[PDB]
């Protein structure tokens, strides 16, 4: 009933020396209803894990071990810009016009696609940020250092802000390197969570805003990727050993609610629900469709597979793109009208200027009259007709 | 055979007489509406010939001499162009032409408006097909623009405007529908058009000529659009040039206006404040192309100010060709430099600087003519918040500030108030959820008014006043979108109770879901025994009621 | 210490003439509306002088020979008894004289209107204080509903009325809100209301005379209204035999509109159709002062029993002094006959019984005209639900079958199908939970044509339309209030797939609160993924997640 | 300033000898808030349980042993109506302006207070009706033969109805008489619920509108009277051991929910919130204030407890009406607006008649002219003021 699409990046060099499939392209894009076709291409990135972000308008793809991320125009068709950072990126997201990025150096970085301004954050972590997520109101920065850091947006974002930025919580009771961060659709200060994964084979479901840790799982073994599903009832994770598991919150046991038991015990989960072979490989990224009943995997083989979660059949191959699958970004099937649409970018530039927003202005009758009425209604309005029979034979 | 209300339109038309016709009138579009099917129908059968007679009636009563005649016409062809598709659309050539001749001819003015709708109609139907554009749309635009801009020309400075300022808002309205479809047409009649709208921009009070408000909007409007018919891609430059120039003659105005006051306010875009000459009533404007009208009087000035204001927020309310240049910063300077002038408390004319050569009957028109200028700046910012969003998020903290001095030096006035509650009730769902402590306690006086405002008008302290409407949407977002850690208990207990002696049901499903913790780290009862009491069967309950489902 | 608001009032009516004074009004309003304190303040201060100096500046203006100082004399009067109070009350018995002196003399019409609004705002406060019922309203009134009803009434039987309509719409909308505070002074004025009004009731297409809407609805209210001045309680008993008539007259217009189909209805009652002659035109209606005014004509008869049938709604769209007996078995009779009687498909016009005189002429003019009475029967049912909310339970049942007739009937007409999608709105919140398997069959069609009147809406079969609209507005109601067990699979996917892909989150949320069963007995999947991923941070959708996942 | 009132019913001989409390008086009307006042009495009445119904016009009581219901005015404070019903009253409630009685015969009785129309539904309770709730579409009628019968009001009353009517479902999981019916204020399939108490110690959480058990409590006594609070959360029960026990569905360990055990298993309720001392005597009836945190029992003694559920486990007396309180009903505080009102009541008859309904008919502003925004607006609008000046110098 709906046309999903999804878009892929593929990072390093290809491992089979002979392939329909271009050396040069780096970045595709399917349709995966009602069947599978590579609806567009994008030539020239090398996007490592979490590095990329998809807009209505724009492609944002970070480079390997470069302070460089590629930007290609959706609506063009070609790439837009090869905008330079003052670090390399090990992480990038993108919420409204708003790019994330987590450095190599510890550092936090928001760029602005439609005024231009590159907010830095001093480096609080100590080593390089692995992972971000982004609420409408806070930024998670997860490092290597064991450490979550708490931002939030409005104090990052503020225009004649000259003091240093500092976090406002620190969620650290892991103990190695934050691999994956999600966060329920939530906002409120007590109906939200965001979920954790770190190489000591642990996730932890905190509540962000107040730095309860509110259950702590273990995996057998350390966490590549999760995805919630779109009821946030289940957490979709990747491990070491080549398995996807499934957690499920609130089932026949609550893990969050009334019924769970205390933070401080532990759950410990080890039935498999997918397994792929060692040649396959453990899945670099993971992914839930719109509707929720699909699921997809990137291998860094090269193979994208399709996982039936309601009925639990076997994973299919779509296709082999030669090149590992770093980042699967799905785009919702409806259109959200957006007040505002980024045709073109401001590259980051550091110089003395007044505030500027640079986008286009769409029509969408914030403004309403008599006489709209009477174009948009089918003939005149009886009361509108009325006056204008009266007018017409008043002397 | 033949639909029965096209029998009926057929019989009718030939029976009556053509000058009870416009008497006839809403029966018979109604019978063309509901014959919706063989007017679509591409061109014997009894369906097509009576089709072939109505058209032919039409077309006579198109040309007749007959004002009663033309009118009955103009309301046919607008009915089957809205239910005859695109064979209407191609058989509707020569009554382009007839529309133009019934505009050409001195007809009554309500016909005359209808015949400028249908033909907006018409054109922006004929847009969707490329061929026809090109087949007829192209050579009839010029005529009609050039029976509307003789329509609305001013025939000379002695000589008033013949056509009421009713009939050139509509003129305006349509030119703005059509600027758009059609810039390279509009291009060469774009310069009569700023010269004919140039005294509905700001009108004041010093040019004896009512100007209606729907008027104001859409000449602004169009003199905005107008910079779709910047050739060479000069849409985006035109715009940013147009509003930089409306900042200017803002911030020159308020010069004028705020002689009598000194300003600590110092630029942070580049602008000076020149000084201005303290004797005699305050004075600006122009005749030149650039200017707007002149005026002489602070009560004039001020009602400039407040037009240039609401001419800046048309920009944000008018959509834009290509990719523009907002300049925030000069916006943000001028709000401030506006907001920064306040209404006192009672009894403290010497708690604000004033000059002292300047007359006390200056300053208490001043005094009074600045919460009109506070209340369009907030609109502004409004409308500014409604076009950006999120991206609006780092100008939150200026905002929340003006709208906060505003409503302290002007909480008497029922207006400022409601304005002040739509703002809040705006910034607070953008930016509202992460505000620090200072923020919700310069907040809180805000919260206090609002609750007053619906506990008055709920009778706890009558019609629903519409500052107590505005405070009424507003209650709900307090409990959504405010730290409740940072919030006085007191506050919290007073929000409570005018939700519940208010029966707003949002507000009490918002608190029952953003309880209150107090210092101890308890959370306060729940107010849904109240919820569920005052509204037993609403989704707001049925909602909470989903443990049950099963 | 005087407010700057008053200072500025009295020096711009100081120095401005009068002449221009009406273009100063709006500021003057507002400046008035700001002098709460000095004008309510009881009677030395110059608040005080300037207060004084500023009601003799009003009384001088109202009592000059200026008709625009007439004008600015009646917005002060308007803005200062709104602003100031019981002061501002007791201190204006001769600005009451003196505005109905304004009516009297020949001043031009909005001056007329103002007058009259800024009269019966007086007449309406002062029924707070006892007193100055009887020192000011009871001897000025019988003197301002005289001059109303000279203004208003015919000056010759071969002269047209010389004030325009919707100046006799402020007029009657005057009278029908003193009738209910002032009966015993206005009674003697009731029978020059009743000969007045008696053209706009139900005004036809033989009247020559475009009768305004909101006239016909003001004149409808007033002659309802107008059993309150019936002597010796005669309210309910005059309200009564009112109705009645109003009954009997659509009775005897449904005669001859409804000659033509032979009709198999049967009244309850008791009333008998009378013979019709075949031979010439429908007429009805006569001289008489009791009976409507005389109309000719199929199609005028159709108008006629309309306007009749939106006076049978004004009668519940009006309240009563007393309680009345309500003929709710006449009118489902009446309506029931005129619901019988359906326009065909294409081609059953041979299947529906006709009378063999009546011309292929007058029977298209028929059924053409059904439709619209039918809608007008729609509204009726509307407002007696609105009116007597769960007593309309006993009405439930012959209003769905007349409902589902009427929209399968005319299923083409967006008017009827929106009315239709109110009514089953109002009647499926009334009494719809439970409906058995039969009515919940046949009011399929009507859930299959709202689901593809919102996604035609939608786009995945357009803009926003009122059928669109109400059809949004019942699309939750068939989750909440019908039985979920007696509709087929295929609708219930229908519903979730057009709730889907129009977004509307009350459906959305009634899909997951109501899950669907079939005979089988398998879970059918829920719509909750699609409601948490659209809308994310809704408080009720976030009850939901946490609920209906547990 | 908000005021909580609530009406009193006595039945029965006085048993003290006390000249300062009227014999003749059986209905009082009190307030509960601030303090404890008699507003007003009403005359020659006795009462029994269950016969008594109150609305903002009037209060119907049934009396004991005659066929009759007095009808007095509250709004003219006085007795209105001596109505005569064709069967004995043993149970008595009102919705909306629709008595619905339940006799010892077994039938009941809808009367229509306004329009004067008296329906009365076969016999399908072999003995006598006990108790009766009501929804806007449902009538619960549970009686002495252990069976409760659910009815369709819209099916029960109708124009020109001669089918015999016959109930929906019928509820005899019971083994008793069923002494008391509660039913929650939701109209939903999915979340409607009954809980009924029955003589064989039992209560019973019922899915009305489906035919499903829910829940079964047993008590040490068989429970006199019921009533749940307000926001659905519990049950307040009496005993005849002069108990007083709640029941929380959603606690620790829930009744009802997801959390809830299987329906088959039943629940034993033996820790009482609180008890009287036999000189009151065991709860007659009870009913619980508007913010829910109170509630009022009456006993055959005469005397009136106040329940502070958070506060004090003991009861605190009111007073003593010298008589056996055998009703307690309560009236919320705030005014609801109703389209009419039930000034007078047409008395029950059998006659052919036009369907007429008999009401006042009150102003609620269904109709808006652009009049009325001049007229309510301080001071005129700006567009008719300009529209007015606009007219006035134009010629």
């Amino acid at each position: 009933m709906l046309t999903e699409e999804f878009v892929s990046a593929i990072c390093g060099p290809p491992l089979s020396s002979n392939t329909a499939i271009a050396k040069d392209v780096g970045i595709y894009c399917h349709t995966l209803s009602p069947s599978y076709s590579v609806k567009s291409t994008f030539k020239k990135s090398s996007v490592p894990v979490n590095c990329l972000a998809v807009s209505d308008t724009h492609i944002f793809a970070g480079q390997h071990e470069k302070a460089y991320v590629h930007v290609y125009s959706r609506l063009r068709g070609n790439q837009e810009a090869f905008v330079a950072l003052p670090e390399r990126i090990r992480c990038l997201i993108l919420i409204g016009d708003i790019l994330v990025v987590g450095t190599t150096e510890g550092r936090l970085m928001l760029w602005e696609i439609c005024t231009g301004r590159l907010v830095s954050t001093p480096a609080r972590h100590v080593q390089a940020v692995s992972c971000v997520a982004a609420t409408p109101s806070h930024v998670l920065t997860g490092s290597d250092d064991s450490d979550i850091h708490v931002w939030s947006l409005s104090q990052l974002l503020e225009l004649d802000s000259a003091a240093e930025h500092e976090p406002l919580r620190t969620l650290a009771n892991h103990r190695a390197a934050i691999t994956a961060l999600a966060v329920s659709p939530s906002d409120s200060a007590d109906t939200n969570f965001c979920v954790s994964a770190s190489k000591d084979k642990s996730c932890i479901i905190w509540n962000y805003q107040t730095g309860d840790a509110l259950r702590t799982l273990i995996f057998p073994g350390y966490p590549l990727c999760m995805s919630l599903d779109p009821s946030s009832r289940a957490i979709f994770v990747s491990c070491e050993d080549s398995s996807l598991y499934v957690a499920e919150m609130f089932g026949e046991k609550p893990l969050l609610g009334p019924g769970s038991e205390d933070p401080s015990t532990v759950v410990q989960i080890s039935t498999p629900f997918g397994a792929t072979q060692p040649d396959v490989g453990p899945a670099s990224c993971l992914s839930v469709s719109y509707d929720g009943t699909m699921l997809l995997t990137g291998h860094p083989r090269g193979q994208i597979m399709r996982w039936d979660i309601s009925e639990n059949k076997s994973p299919v191959e779509l296709a082999n793109l030669n090149a590992a699958v770093t980042n699967l970004i799905f785009v919702s099937p409806f259109l959200t009208s957006k007040p505002t649409k980024t045709v073109n970018i401001i590259k980051p530039s550091q110089a003395e200027r007044a505030y500027t927003f640079t986008a286009q202005f769409e029509p969408m009758s914030f403004t309403k009259s008599r006489l709209d009425s009477l174009l948009n209604a089918t003939g005149f309005p009886a009361d509108a007709l009325e006056s204008a029979i009266v007018a017409f034979y008043q002397p | 055979t033949a639909p029965p209300d096209l029998r009926v339109v057929c019989h009718r038309l030939a029976s009556t007489p053509v000058d009870s016709l416009p008497r006839l009138c809403p029966l018979l579009i109604n019978h063309v509406l509901r014959c919706g099917g063989p007017l679509s129908e591409p061109q014997t059968s009894e369906t097509a010939m009576l089709v072939h007679k109505f058209r032919t009636h039409i077309t006579s009563l198109l040309t007749g001499k007959s004002p009663a005649g033309r009118f009955t016409a103009v309301c046919l062809i607008k009915a089957v162009i809205d239910v005859g598709g695109w064979e209407s659309l191609r058989s509707a050539e020569p009554w382009i032409r007839g529309l133009i001749g019934v505009l050409q001819k001195p007809d009554p003015l309500s016909s005359k408006e209808l015949s400028i709708v249908t033909l907006t109609k018409l054109y922006i139907l004929l847009q969707d097909y490329q061929t026809l554009i090109r087949e007829m749309a192209t050579p009839t635009l010029p005529g009609y623009a050039t029976a509307c801009l003789q329509l609305i020309k001013p025939p000379a400075s002695g000589r008033p405007l013949k056509v009421p300022l009713n009939f050139v808002d509509t003129v305006a309205w349509s030119l703005s529908k059509l600027v758009v479809l059609y810039s390279t047409t509009m291009r060469p009649f774009s310069g009569q058009i700023k010269s004919a709208l140039r005294p509905y921009i700001a009108p004041t009070s010093s040019d004896n000529v009512v100007v209606p408000q729907s008027l104001k909007e859409n000449s602004r409007n169009l003199l905005i659009l107008l910079t779709y018919t910047a050739p060479k891609n000069g849409s985006s430059d035109e715009w940013v040039k147009a509003i930089r120039a409306t900042i200017l003659d803002c911030h020159t105005t308020a010069d004028q206006v705020f002689r009598a006051v000194r300003e600590s306010w110092e630029s942070t875009t580049g602008y000076h404040i020149q000084p201005v000459n303290a004797t005699g009533e305050p004075s600006g404007g122009g005749d030149s192309v650039d200017e707007l009208p002149p005026w002489s009087g602070l009560q004039a000035g001020a009602e400039r100010l407040t037009g240039l204001l609401e001419y800046l927020t048309a920009y944000f309310n008018n959509p834009t060709r290509a990719p523009v240049n907002v300049p925030l910063g000069e916006l943000l300077d001028l709000t401030t430099r506006l907001t920064l002038v306040i209404p006192p408390s009672l009894g403290a004319e010497d708690s604000i600087e004033t000059n002292p050569a300047i007359g006390r009957d200056e300053k208490a028109e001043l005094w009074s003519a600045l919460p009109d200028i506070h209340h369009a700046v907030l609109r502004l910012h409004c409308a500014i918040i409604r076009r950006l969003e999120a991206n609006a998020i780092p100008l939150a903290t200026d905002i929340i500030d003006q709208m906060v001095r505003v409503s302290t030096a002007s909480k008497q006035l029922p207006s400022v108030r409601e304005t002040a509650y739509i703002l809040a009730k705006e910034i607070l769902l953008l930016a509202g959820s992460t505000l620090p402590k200072l923020t919700v306690d310069i907040l809180i006086p805000l919260i206090q008014s609002s609750c007053h405002d619906i506990l008055t008008a709920a009778g706890h302290a009558s019609t629903a006043s519409p500052v107590s409407q505005a405070a009424s949407a507003l209650l709900p977002t307090f409990f959504t979108h405010l730290p409740q850690k940072h919030l006085p208990p007191d506050i919290r207990g007073l929000l409570d109770r005018t939700a519940i002696l208010s029966h707003n049901q949002s507000a009490m499903l918002a608190s029952c879901l953003h309880p209150y913790r107090d210092s101890r780290g308890r959370y306060y009862p729940s107010i849904l025994p109240f919820l569920v009491r005052r509204f037993p069967r609403d989704e707001s309950v049925e909602v909470l009621r989903s443990n049950l489902v099963k």
